[PDB]
Order: C-alpha cells, then structure tokens, then sequence
C-alpha cells in the first residue's frame, strides 16, 4: 500500500478533478552541489508556485516512462530540462555532468496549494498532501544547445557490480587508508611514492608491503604472502 | 532529393563503454572448474599438448613453454655413445 | 633495414626495405602476422593493402625508455605471445591492436591505425561551418555513464620471475572511489611479461576512462568531408558553451588601416593578450595579434595577407582559456553531400 | 508519397531493433 | 651454439655390470618458421622443471 | 591526411561550387575479365565523359552508404546497376556472378573535366585532381530483369577466416603442387588419382603418401605420421 | 504532425522486435 | 487508413529486426 491519506484519496473519486501539478527536487548535497527547485507552470499571479512555505521556480522540465516492475530490466525514465542561455550547461560543466546526485518528484493536486497561489485564497490547503518518489541520475544522453536529456534510474539497482567483494592479493592492500582496517592515526609518514614526507596533505598509502612497514600496521594487511602457489 | 533521418548516434555507442571506443580490448578466457582455480593465459601454454587438433603454434619471444608432441617412443639403448672406450665392467 | 634490433635505435630515413632478424616488437609482430604466407593470410590481401609507415610511427613510438617501480629502464610494451588455440582471425588481431592501445580503420583505400598520441590541430570548425537541423542547434553532446566510469581494474599478466605462472595486479583511484562509487572490472594484459607493463596498461585504461567522458556529434560541408579522412584532432569551438563571441566569417575587409569588418560584435581581452586566426590562399592558418577593437565592430590587424575575399572564417583566441579538443572516430556519409562527424 | 516513407520507416524500425537488442542484452532482461 | 641446427649431448654415467637399460625418444615440435634457437647454450631444456 | 591537392582543397570551401561527377571502373582482371568505365553522367554534346584522356560511357549506376569506422563490423557500401536489355545477366553467366572482383570510384569537379566537355572549352583543367577509393564486390543481392544490386567490401576484411591456418598432421599433405613448399619440378608422373600418366594437362597429386612415393619426393611431405598417439 | 508520427514509429517497432529476439531464440532460430 | 498502416509498418519494423540481427552477428559488433 501507499502512504495516501484519507483525504486526497477520498478526493481523487470525484468526476469533476482538479488540475495535477508536477513539482522537481534536484539534490546534489551528496555530491559537491545545492538543492535546486523546478516547476513545469506558475501561478497565476505570474509567481513562483508556493508549497510547504518554500518556493518552485518555472522552468521547462518533463518526466516520461515511469515503469515500476520486478521482472526483465530495470526502471530508466527520461527527464528533460530545456537549456537555453547556458544554464543546464553551467552546471554540467562543474559538476561532472550531473552524475550520482538525486532527483525527487512530487505529485499535488490543485486545490491543495497555499493560498497565496490564488487572488482568492484557497480555504482547503492542507501542506501534507502529495506523492513522492526518488531516483538518481545515471547519464546525460543528450545536452544541446536548446534541450537535456537524462536517464533515471533506481538507487537500489545492481548493474556491473560482483557479490563476493573480497579479492585475494599477494603484496597489495585491499581496503582504504585510515578507514576501518588500518587503524592509523599517528603523523603523515609516507607518500605515493613511498618517500619520507611528514605533511598531512600528502600522505598516501602506496598499497604495498613497504608501505605497511612504514606505518608499523603490517599485522592488518590485506594481502596474503602466498605468490609461490603457482610455480609449485 | 533531401537526405533525412540523420540520427546522430554518438550517445547510443558510448553506452558500453569509452575506453572501447580508442581500444577494443583484450579477450579473456573461460574458467574450467576441473582446472582447480587456475586461470588460463590466451598467449603462452606451459604444459606440452598433442600434435594433433592444436594447431601449429607460434613463437614470439622467450617464453620456456611446451610443444605438441608428435613421436614417443621407448626402447632399449645402446652401451656407449661411441668411440673405441666400449667398456661394460 | 634502419631498425637496429639490440639497442632498438633508428639513424636515418627509412625505405620500403625489410631484412630478416629476430625482434619483439609488437607492431612488426603484427605486420607480420598480417601479412604472410601460410598461415599469415597472404593469399587474402597483398601487402600493399596495409599501412607500414603508421606501423613504423607505432614500433617508434613503443620503445621509450618508460621508468620502472623497479629503478630500470624498460621498452613500453614487449611482444611476448603464444598462440595455440585455433580463433577467429578478427579476434586475434583486436587482441593485438589492443595492447599497443590502438584502432584499425580502412582510411585512404588502406588499412591504417591509429592511437591517442598527442598530436597537433588539424582544422577549425564553429558556427558558419555546420549545419544545424530543424531542431535548432547544431552541436550535439553527450557524456558517459555513473556505472560505466570504471576506476578498479584487475590485469592479468604472465610472471617470469616466480614460475612463468598468471597473476593478477589491481589499479585503482582513491578520489575515483570518493566520487564515483567503485566498479571493478577485468582484462588479461595481452602479451605482458611485466608488472610494469601490466600496471601501465591498467593505468591507461582508468585514466583515459576518466578523464575523455565527453562525445560531440555534428554536421558538416563538402570541404570538411573531403578534408578530413579519419582519426584526427580538431578544435570544435562553440560560442553557445562558451557564452561569448568566438568568431565566424569576416564580411569584408581594407588594406590601408587593415579595417577588417565582421559581423559579431567582439569582446578584446582584458590587459594581457588576444590574437584571431584568419586563411590565406594555400588554406593556412595565419595569426595575428589584435590592439584595438575600433567601433566595437571593425577589427584593425598588423599584417593581413591580401588573400581573403568573403568567405575567410576568423577566430578570435584569448589568454586563460582551455581551448577545446575532439577526435574524430565516426564519420558517415550521406546523398545530400555533407558528413556527419561524431567525435570525442 | 512512396519509397521515400518506406526508407523512413526501414531506417526507424533498424535503429528500433538496435536500441531493443541493446537495452535487452543488459544485466536485466533476457540477455539477447 | 645456434644458427639453425644444432646438436648435444652429456656425457652418461653407466655400466658397473652388466645391465640393460631402457631409452626414452620423443620428437616435439614447438612453433612454425624459422625460429631462433635457445637463447642459452644447451641447458635450455628442461625436464620435469629442472 | 588525405592525398588531395591544394588547388582542389581550396575550390572545396567557395561558396558557389561546381557540379560533382562520380565514375566507377570496374576491374575483374583478377578474375579473367575486362575493364569496364561507367559514369552516371555525360557532358553537354551527348558524349561520353573524357577524363585523363580515357572515355567514361555513360550508363546507369549509383553508390550507396559508404562509411568507414573501427569499431564494430566493417561497413558494406551497396551499388545499383540498371539491368536492362540484360547487359550485367551477359557477364554475371560468365564471370561468377562478378565476385571477387574489383570497384574503383573517382570523384572529380565540374570544373576539371577535359575541354572536350564544354563548347566553350574549360581553361580550369588539371587531370589530376580527384578523391579515389577502392572496394571488393562480395555479392549480388537483388537480380532481376529491372536492375542489380551488388554488395561492397573492404579488402582487408577478415569474416570467416582463422589466424593460425596448419592443421599439423593428418594422412594426407596440406599444401600446393609444384609450389615454392612442394619443390617438384620434373615430368608428369600421377593424376588426380593413384594413375600412372605421362601428360602435363592431367598432372594431379591425390596429396596422399602413395603420390609422394610416386614423385620421389617424401621429405618435403607436410603429414606427421603419428595415427597411434590417438589411439596409444 | 512530425513527432508524434515519429513516437509512434519508434514505439511500434518495439514489441515487433521484442517479438523477433523472442521468436528467433526458441526451437530452430539463430538464438538472437 | 489505419489497419492497413499498423500491419505495414509492423511487417517492415520485423524486417528491419531480422536484418539487424543477421547484420550484427558477423565477427564483431556487440555479437547479438
Ligand atoms: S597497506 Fe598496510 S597501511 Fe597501506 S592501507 Fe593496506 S593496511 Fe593500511
Ligand atoms: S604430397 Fe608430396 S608431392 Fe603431393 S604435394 Fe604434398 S608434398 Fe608435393
């Protein structure tokens, strides 16, 4: 079931419907960017469409082929945004062309927008009302220089990705730096290279045996010293 | 006349990948589990086949690798390589 | 005949000479596995169906003394291959073309290949040279995928030190695992001998997968079709990403004050520096530096070439700007007389 | 008017079977 | 020594009464066209991996 | 880069261009027959086409989809020829339906034609200014008593074709008669079958051991006799 | 109008190749 | 027409698959 409450399903029997309005969230704080606020039409005052108090700009945005399923493929709907004046493009060019960050759509019906979107002020708002599904941006299969093409898709989804995650190494470290596995805190010792540095912007395991030496953790690495189990 | 219905394609190709796209990548071999775990190379045999449905391999450098073999035969040898020294005792 | 195979050296111009000796080299390797009796397929093509000059800049270009983890000072790749398993032909050959990171293309009624050396412009193309369709813009862009950026790479390489046994190195990003999430993929370093090798190789695949993520499409006259054979470096400048003015065809032109008329309205440079790139008559690139814009419109240069008639294309070049490079890889052609070019 | 639309349509419904033998020979699906 | 045939042997340690003693021949063949030799003088060949 | 001339490359970017002219030669020397020009056009004085001194007669034809790419399969260019008054049915009877054969396009510039082309006469001439490209038929797709269609190939192209091309051993040799491998040179001793002769028009080797036995030539024999290592 | 001739173009000749994989992969076909 | 249409552009769009899988299962391409 659906997190519908009782009102707007009870409203969504009659014959005589309101108008549907589609409202776009582009989130990029994961990624390195800000939260952005689209709407495909305005009020009619001429004014950005008010809901929940915040504010959603007019601007040309279009979803199509939304198809939850649990067989066959995946789910990839096509959303597109017209890039005129360089706008979509600015950001592609900064924030590697929009890719990992996450877009939610919520669904509202008319009459249940704030009343400052009508002259004379709407009596049945109700702030809580709406339908929300997320997905994240996987490519850019298009950018012109009048439109944007991007391909959705669901976070959850597995493509390219292998389940037994562990690999057995013979002189490579297999984990990060500092994360879990190397419990190092102490001062920057080492580099790339493996060159006796001691700046902190610098310092880099090199993955390698001498580089554990260094750090004095090589009881936590990673890569089992077997290599002669091939020659014999 | 007009020649339409272009359909610019350069998104469809880039869809399995780039580095394809310079490169076309080198094959890789199939995992038989009889042979334990060990991975086979596409470009040196270690082990001596038979002469027979391998085909007559190449040589490009180094490589200590086997062959096909096309005699094998056992007998009884002779008691001396040559020469007049033909002792037995 | 020029190739010494010991210390791999060259001493002169080469001729269409071949002599008999042992060498490792991959690109003669593939020469010869391209064409030969037997076993070669001579009796299918001759040999003057293959480019042997691109094979010379390829067997040049491999040895360059790369420096090793180890302190030496190694070839780049080294052919070290053992065939023996019957295959398809045109699997053999992409194993081949794949090591020395190139491409095979029929250009030039030859079969030629191609690499991603650094190379030099070729020619220039902007907003007078395409042809937009109905939609409205003539560019067309496009970029790669989240999941298909790979940037963990396991490579399989032949170990002559331990017991001529396979073994497998990892490359990867730490800032590529930060931003991207991790996808790990596979590939045998075909005819690698060495770790160094095998690591280099990795490399290039995940820095050439990261960094090149961008392919233009577009549309283009006779001239470019016929200019451009295949596989080369172009600029696509583009005033619509760059929000500004970067050029197009002069209406006219003087002699006395250089009163050179366009028809865009340009922008000079702040303090620095700022020249344009006009034609001449043998199809040139000449460039001239720029002092003042007078009239906002007409443009005075120090010393035109009195060879352009109307048609001349200028381009306008600041300082501080990342000039924006393309290589063609897809060319087709149509009955209306213009190619289409899909390029990265 | 005549062969023109059935070039058309032949160039469309190729690019159709690309895209589908491209989409199905992914992870998901049936692996054409 | 190389070129293009070559030959060797290692002088065999044998007899102590008499005996009779077997002799394993095998022909391989390794690659096609002309090869080089080992790049060694004759201790190239290996048996059992030794 | 390409082989064309600067004259050409210049004329390519004017703004008001000439006509372009394609001619195909048509070459089965290789095959065993002759060699044909055709050209899609004539000149003005109903002629046909004099390029570099030779005639070009006009006759149908027209070239389709050429392409050239390095990645996926090689690209096969199709040509149209009217068959009328069965001119190709004449010759694909008697050449084996023109396989293996060789196609050669030239395209020139209005402007370079000989003055025999024009009235007036072209002072504008140069006889060596043209793009040329070359291609193999493969087959003949469509054949009917309208027209003709023939598939084009690259002739480096590698469809069903094996790397390593020796088969080792078997009872039987795997190469030619009286090649530079076989080395025989002397007087007609065998035909197809295991039959003394003596004539040079019936010289056959049935490329068994017995064929060896009768040309006194076994060490040059391209069959390991091994059959028991199968079996042992 | 164009583009919706051009859609219905595009989304007819989808299941039409959805039915070609499917038919030409089960007894005798050439398994896509 | 309509019916008439739909099963044309229909029967060319199963053409045009056929051809695209006989065409792509060469020796390279994505080997369908
Ligand atoms: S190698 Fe030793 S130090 Fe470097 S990361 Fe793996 S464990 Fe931590
Ligand atoms: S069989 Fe003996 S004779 Fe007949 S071809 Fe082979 S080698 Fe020449």
């Amino acid at each position: 079931m659906q997190d519908i409450r009782q009102e707007t399903l009870n409203e969504c029997t009659r014959a005589e419907q309101s108008a549907s309005v589609v409202l776009w969230e582009i989130d990029l704080t994961e990624v390195g960017g800000e939260r952005y606020f689209f709407c495909n039409e305005q009020n009619e005052k001429g004014e950005p469409v008010t809901w929940q108090g915040r504010q959603y700009q007019p601007y040309p945005i279009q979803g199509s082929g939304f198809e939850l399923n649990g067989k066959g493929t995946s789910t990839r709907p096509t959303l597109t945004v017209s890039n005129l004046y360089g706008m979509v493009t600015g950001m592609a060019e900064d924030m590697q062309s929009l890719v990992g960050g996450t877009v939610v759509r919520r669904k509202v019906y008319a009459r249940f927008l704030d009343a400052v979107n009508f002259v004379n002020g709407n009596s049945y708002a109700d702030p809580e009302q709406e339908v929300i599904s997320r997905w994240r941006i996987e490519q850019c299969s298009e950018l012109s220089a009048v439109s944007a093409s991007f391909v959705l898709s669901t976070p959850t989804e597995t493509d390219g990705a292998v389940f037994p995650g562990r690999i057995m190494l013979a002189n490579t470290c297999t984990w990060t730096y500092r994360g879990d596995e190397c419990g190092y805190s102490g001062p920057a010792v080492a580099d790339e290279y493996d060159q006796p540095t001691s700046d902190i912007t610098k310092d880099k395991c090199s993955k390698c045996l001498s580089g554990c030496k260094f750090r004095n953790n090589v009881g936590n690495f990673g890569g089992f010293l077997s290599i002669n189990k091939l020659s014999q | 006349g007009m020649t339409g219905i272009l359909f610019s394609l350069g998104a469809s190709m880039v869809l399995g990948g780039v580095a394809q796209m310079l490169a076309p990548k080198a094959r890789t071999p199939r995992i038989q589990t009889t042979d334990n775990g060990k991975q086979n190379t596409y470009f040196s045999s270690l082990d001596n086949m038979v002469a027979q449905g391998n085909v007559l391999p190449v040589l490009y450098g180094e490589m200590r690798v086997g062959s096909r073999v096309v005699s094998q035969e056992i007998s009884t040898a002779d008691e001396g390589d040559g020469g007049q020294v033909v002792v037995i005792g | 005949s020029n190739y010494n195979p010991q210390t791999r050296q060259y001493s002169g111009i080469w001729d269409g000479t071949f002599k008999p000796a042992y060498s490792n080299n991959m690109a003669w390797c593939l020469w010869d596995m391209l064409t030969h009796p037997r076993y070669g397929m001579g009796k299918r093509l001759g040999a003057a169906d293959v480019d042997k000059w691109a094979l010379y800049v390829i067997g040049q270009y491999c040895d360059q003394s790369v420096p090793d983890g180890f302190g030496g000072t190694e070839p780049r790749i080294t052919c070290n291959a053992y065939l023996t398993t019957q295959r398809k032909a045109w699997d053999v050959l992409s194993d081949f073309c794949s090591a020395m990171r190139c491409m095979p293309v029929w250009n030039g009624q030859t079969l030629t290949f191609v690499q991603d050396r650094p190379s030099d412009k070729t020619w220039t193309y902007n907003r007078s040279n395409v042809v937009m369709p109905d939609d409205g813009a003539p560019f067309r862009y496009s970029f790669s995928a989240l999941k298909d950026r790979h940037n963990a790479v396991e490579v399989n390489w032949i170990d002559p030190n331990n017991g001529w046994e396979t073994a497998t190195e990892l490359v990867e990003d730490t800032q590529a695992i930060a931003r991207y999430g991790r996808n790990v993929t596979k590939m045998d370093a075909f005819g690698c001998t060495s770790r160094g090798q095998a690591h280099r190789a990795g490399l290039w695949l995940i820095k050439t997968e990261l960094l090149e993520t961008q392919t233009v499409d577009f549309s283009v006259g006779a001239e470019g079709l016929r200019h451009v054979p295949g596989d080369v470096i172009e600029i696509c400048d583009d005033d619509y990403a760059g929000i500004s003015t970067g050029g197009r065809v002069l209406a006219v032109n003087s002699q006395t004050r250089t009163l050179t008329l366009d028809r865009e309205i340009t922008l000079p440079s702040s303090g620095t520096a700022l020249i344009s790139l006009v034609d001449g008559s043998g199809n040139p690139v000449s460039v001239e530096v720029q002092s003042v814009t007078d009239g906002v419109k007409v443009k005075v240069s120090r010393v035109p070439d009195g060879v352009a008639e109307y048609s001349v294309w200028e381009l306008k070049l600041p300082t501080l700007r990342q000039r924006l490079f393309r290589c063609v890889s897809i060319r087709e052609n149509d009955d209306g007389t213009y190619a289409i070019t899909a390029v990265q | 008017i005549g062969p023109a639309a059935l070039k058309a349509v032949y160039d469309m419904a190729r690019k159709g079977a690309r895209d589908e033998i491209q989409t199905q020979m992914r992870d998901g699906g049936l692996f054409s | 020594m190389g070129k293009g045939s070559s030959k060797g042997h290692t002088p065999r340690e044998a007899k102590d009464n008499l005996k009779s003693t077997q002799l394993l021949s095998v022909i391989d063949a390794i690659s096609e066209g002309p090869i080089e030799g080992p790049v060694d003088g004759l201790k190239s060949v290996l048996l059992n991996s030794t």
